[PDB]
């Protein structure tokens, strides 16, 4: 089970520096709609003979073989890409450290300080490799400027320019990794990419309503049918069209009088 | 248009509910599309009660996900949070370590919660993973284009 | 036809092949070692309440 | 440190942005003023307005 594990841990790492080799994106692999030919021919349902219902199942039918031919290519792209590790792995040394772990001989006794030297080592895997430098402002600091603040008076806000200072320096807050600051290093925030997601959304939102706002203004009728049930009226021919809404259609076509 | 009268993140609701009336006024109970969409909703769900268990340990149960998912928070804002109750929580591991059953235990718990008290210490996955979480960003956008792609289209 | 040109695959298969498996949280890593540590505290320590050495040593009278 | 010394002007400018007003060593409360390059400003404007 140890050589297993050492052989996996191996596996993981040669999937690392193979991925790292090729410098290929993370997801890109993992997101199925790259895989996905959107050049497809896509067969014209108009040569297929279907009835009222048939073409919402044709459709179904169209996706699912097509959904299943992405899946099954990234599977493939994944059986060759795990077989290249596979062999990696196999011509590959491992060297990886132990588990920390309490210090026990067979005739002696644990100590509490080897066990906490010991769980020093966990908190410090906890650490992460990359932190961002985020200035808590010092007591010390804190009231030397308050006391300079009450020294010209200022008592009234003091405390609140402490709140200024604070924002101010966080907002440029570096990022180090193992201690350093590493240079030229550019992050966004979630804050900022849900915040390009809320307006990406609602420029697409309002074209959306521009555009069946354009179709109600010259054809109003169309909101007698409802999107959902608008698949279950096509068919091949014009003829095979389900006529529970043309009668419908055509009377209210022709206005409020 | 009914619920779609409103963008997919501009609603009251949370968004795994905001999906599920969009996908039932869209498609119809037996499309796949539906099926697809419903079980989209179940794992936004997953991840809001996720996202809830990450944060209940500042504000509360009543965390307000809707809140917290339309907007989250700034690391500055994050920053004064983690140093609104960082006294209370210092007051609280005391009284932890001092309800623990041994030496050892106490230890334990200080020397945990004081790695949680400081701020540089929280995991943000944008810094220690910047390719990725663009990545997961521009999925999203990705997604969108699709629809403006049909929009374009049209 | 125009459901033809959309993304065949879901958004949903997507997010199952991203987030295949829920994430383990990096304390619960610390949190399992320490409870396993404690019973070794507890087996092996001159001050716990409970302690393994009159068990093993039983007495030198 | 790379930007350490730029944090002392803006600490220094939002100080005195919000300077009190002191008479005889002690803070004159409820002390209100309007300053040159306000009064100028105003005047400025207020030239335009009729200018055009």
């Amino acid at each position: 089970k140890k050589q297993a594990t050492e052989n996996l841990m191996k596996l993981l790492q040669a999937y690392k520096d193979i991925g790292d080799a090729k410098s290929e994106p993370l997801l890109k692999n993992h997101n199925p709609r790259t895989f996905e030919d959107r050049d497809y021919p896509v067969p014209d349902f108009r040569t297929q003979n279907l009835k009222a219902g048939d073409v919402p199942k044709f459709f179904d039918t169209v996706i699912s073989t097509r959904a299943s031919a992405a899946i099954a290519s990234k599977d493939k792209f994944w059986a060759g890409r795990k077989t290249e590790a596979e062999a990696a792995s196999a011509k590959a040394s491992a060297a990886f450290p132990r588990v920390a772990v309490p210090e026990w001989k067979k005739g002696k006794t644990v100590s509490i300080e080897n066990l906490n030297t010991v769980t020093d080592k966990y908190a410090a895997a906890l650490v992460p490799k990359r932190k961002l430098a985020l200035p808590v402002l010092p007591e010390g600091v804190k009231k030397a400027v308050e006391d300079f603040a009450a020294s010209v008076g200022q008592a009234k806000n003091a405390s609140e320019v402490s709140e200024l200072l604070a924002k101010s320096l966080a907002e440029k807050a570096v990022v180090t990794e193992g201690g350093k600051v590493v240079e030229g290093f550019s992050y966004v925030s979630k804050a900022v990419a849900a915040k390009v997601i809320a307006t990406r959304r609602a420029e697409v939102h309002e074209r959306l309503l521009k555009l069946w706002a354009k179709r109600l203004l010259v054809s109003p009728e169309l909101a007698i049918v409802p999107l959902n049930e608008f698949d279950a009226q096509l068919a091949s021919k014009f003829e095979g069209i389900s006529p529970k809404y043309q009668e419908l259609l055509s009377a209210v076509a022709q206005g409020n009088k | 248009l009914g619920p779609q009268m409103e963008a997919l993140g501009a609603s009251d609701l949370l968004l795994s509910e905001q999906i599920r009336v969009i996908t039932e006024h869209r498609y119809t109970p037996d499309r796949l599309q539906y099926k697809e969409g419903m079980k989209l909703a179940d794992k936004i769900a997953a991840q809001e009660a996720a996202l809830k268990e990450e944060l209940k340990v500042i504000y509360g149960d009543n965390v307000d996900v809707k809140h917290f998912q339309a907007s989250p928070r700034t690391p500055v804002q994050q920053l004064f949070d983690s140093l609104k109750n960082a006294a209370a929580n210092k007051e609280r591991a005391a009284k932890e370590a001092a309800a623990a059953a041994s030496p050892y235990l106490a230890y334990a718990v200080t020397k945990k919660q004081e790695v949680q008290a400081d701020p540089s210490n929280i995991p943000f996955d944008e810094v220690l993973y910047p390719q990725l979480s663009e990545e997961l960003l521009e999925l999203e956008l990705s997604d969108i284009r699709e629809d403006e792609i049909a929009l374009e289209k049209a | 036809d125009r459901v033809l040109s959309l993304p065949a695959v879901s958004k949903n298969q997507v997010l199952e092949n991203v987030f295949h498996t829920a994430p383990k949280a990096p304390v619960e890593h610390l949190e399992k070692m320490v409870s396993a540590n404690s019973k070794v505290y507890d087996a092996l320590n001159l001050q716990s309440k409970r302690v393994l050495i009159w068990q093993v040593k039983p007495a030198l009278f």
